[PDB]
């Protein structure tokens, strides 16, 4: 009697815009469910962020590096914009090595298999001597949601006083869902339509992924009042 | 009588939460009521939130 939804085109304009065509819908079901999937994609999408930063030779973020142009706060600031896409682990420890003059961008963290740069034009940092020599170890968490570093604390509440560079955890991979309704030409029915979901994110997350993963989410929620007792 | 003076320097961050009074330029001062999750908040034609 409904005429169930299905993926029918995924069209990847660039490397975080991605067009999701499901079709097709009857009518009231279009907006209902785009309303769903971008409230629960922007909510409870899962995704790597930075987290705990240890660069030597430095205590606290309230410091200046040497031959550095930017804060130690500043570059903080910088890895927490960071697009990392992580495949098998939870839990990864990246090491960035730097010396002599330029910009110490996202390129230049030491690669590793089961760890991916999306963009790595994104500049970290500037060094501005030659003899200026940087070094840093990033932990990248998987998280959903934001986890600020005020909240969040070590199990033993106990960490390295020189460390534990906490920076905000921004875990969610997608930045903006727009959700379109529109008339679709059906040769065999009238009130069919047709729900384009245009996503922008970080890059990080798979379109497909992300939407079949709002669905399994709602699917559980609503278990609870299919699975009444 | 004062031998020795040891000035220690603690800084904090403080991060808007509700209650906080943030203003314009205009005197639309007012107090924040809450933090509205992104998702509950007004989306243009593009997805695009305030």
């Amino acid at each position: 009697e409904f005429l169930k939804p299905r993926l029918v085109d995924i069209e990847q304009v660039s490397s975080t815009h991605a067009k999701v065509t499901l079709e097709p819908l009857e009518r009231g079901f279009g907006h209902t469910l785009g309303n769903a999937l971008r409230r629960i994609l922007l909510s409870s999408m899962p995704g790597c962020a930075v987290t705990e930063v240890e660069i030597d030779g430095v205590l606290h973020e309230y410091s200046t590096k040497e031959g550095v142009q930017e804060d130690i706060l500043e570059i903080l600031l910088n890895l927490k914009g960071l697009a990392v896409r992580v495949q098998g682990k939870d839990e990864v420890i990246l090491t960035l090595n730097k010396s002599g003059i330029g910009p110490v961008t996202a390129a230049d963290i030491t690669h590793d298999g089961d760890v991916e740069i999306v963009k790595p034009q994104h500049v970290i940092c500037h060094l501005t001597d030659e003899n200026a020599s940087i070094s840093m170890r990033i932990k990248v968490q998987r998280g959903r949601g934001y986890v600020p570093a005020s909240t969040r604390i070590h199990s033993e509440e106990d960490e390295r006083p020189i460390g534990r560079l906490l920076v905000d955890a921004c875990y969610s991979p997608v930045e903006r869902i727009a959700y379109n309704v529109e008339a679709a030409r059906v040769e065999q029915r009238t009130d069919l339509d047709k729900l384009v979901i245009e996503m922008e994110t970080n890059g990080t997350i798979d379109p497909e992924e992300a939407i079949r993963r709002a669905a399994t989410i709602l699917a559980e929620q609503l278990e609870a009042f299919v699975d009444l007792r | 009588g004062v031998l020795k003076i040891v000035k220690v320097y603690l800084a904090v961050k403080r991060r808007i939460q509700p209650g906080d009074k943030m203003a314009g330029r205009h005197g639309n001062k007012g107090v924040i009521s809450k933090i509205n999750p992104i998702e509950d908040m007004p989306y243009d034609e593009n997805g695009t939130p305030v």
